[PDB]
């Protein structure tokens, strides 16, 4: 019923966790037509609007960089602080 | 029990650069800010550096702001002081404090018991020991004059510490950039020269121990 870019399972210590598949939209296929190579060097760029948007369940907002496609998965040694620190409480 | 006690230190030439640490025992060390402090020969006190109770911020006073730089790591409870470029003036006994918070102000609650920075140019020098006997009474005071050493401090002990009650161990004096003190003991009649006495000078800068038998003159 709906894209859902969290998954907290695995589909029926494992590699398929977090995969929910059915989040599938294609895949777009490109080429010169013709039976022979095209005579010049080509650039395609695709660009994409989203529209007719609805979103649930709201979630805090990623604070750590991302490290995979896949997975949240962060730096365990580079965690940084949601924003910029200073050098008292009483400081401005 | 709340313990600081600091390491490292001794003779440094001036110009070269050296590093004090303090370690901590018995309370949260993260929780606090902590300083370091400096006593000139026993008399005067100055403050020299903090750091904040994390990473945080560093203060400095304006005779040491350029040279000296304050650390700590918070895994082992411990205080780190580098300080380079340093100078005749930095000679001193440098205390290790942490630093509560009262009313408004700050205070220093406990103090470790030092490390000893000097910083000079002379060698080291072992000591010469002179024996005090003298050329009437019941009571007899000898001496033993310890002479022309460096650095401080060097240690008389009179036939093992077995007379130590009747003792009177006399500050080293400096001149001629080398340091000279005294020692008397005093022991009844019916010991000297009947029996050994004998006074003891050990001096650790060197490794040098030296005995001097007080014999009658």
């Amino acid at each position: 019923s709906a894209y859902q870019w969290f998954y907290d399972g695995y589909p029926t210590k494992d590699l398929e966790y977090g995969a929910m598949p059915n989040n599938m939209m294609g895949t777009f296929s490109v080429r010169t037509v013709g039976t022979s190579k095209s005579k010049y060097p080509l650039v395609v760029r695709i660009y994409m609007r989203m529209k007719h948007v609805r979103a649930w369940i709201p979630r805090p907002m990623r604070n750590q960089n991302y490290l995979f496609k896949a997975n949240p998965n962060y730096a365990g040694n580079s965690i940084k602080p949601t924003g910029a620190s200073r050098t008292a409480i009483t400081t401005l | 029990e709340v313990k600081l006690v600091e390491s490292g230190g001794g003779s440094v030439k001036p110009g070269g650069s050296l590093k004090l640490s303090c370690a901590a025992s018995g309370f949260s060390f993260s929780t606090y800010g902590m300083s370091w402090v400096r006593q000139t020969p026993e008399k005067r006190l100055e403050w020299v550096a903090t750091i904040s109770g994390g990473g945080g911020y560093t203060y400095y006073p304006d005779s040491v702001k350029g040279r000296f730089t304050i650390s700590r790591d918070n895994a082992r409870n411990i205080l780190y002081l580098q300080m380079s470029s340093l100078r005749s003036g930095d000679t001193a006994m440098y205390y290790c404090a942490r630093r509560v918070t009262t009313v408004a102000e700050y205070y220093f609650d406990y103090w470790g018991q030092g490390t000893t920075l000097t910083v000079s140019s002379p060698k080291t020098t072992p000591p010469s020991v002179y024996p005090l006997a003298p050329a009437t009474n019941s009571m007899v005071t000898l001496g033993c004059l310890v002479k022309g050493y460096f650095p401080e401090p060097v240690t008389v002990t009179w036939n093992s510490g077995s007379l130590s009650s009747g003792v009177h161990t006399f500050p080293a004096v400096l001149q001629s950039d080398l340091y000279t003190l005294s020692s008397s003991v005093t022991v009844p009649s019916s010991t000297w020269p009947s029996e050994t006495v004998t006074c003891n000078v050990a001096h650790p800068a060197s490794s040098t121990k030296v005995d001097k038998k007080i014999v009658p003159r």
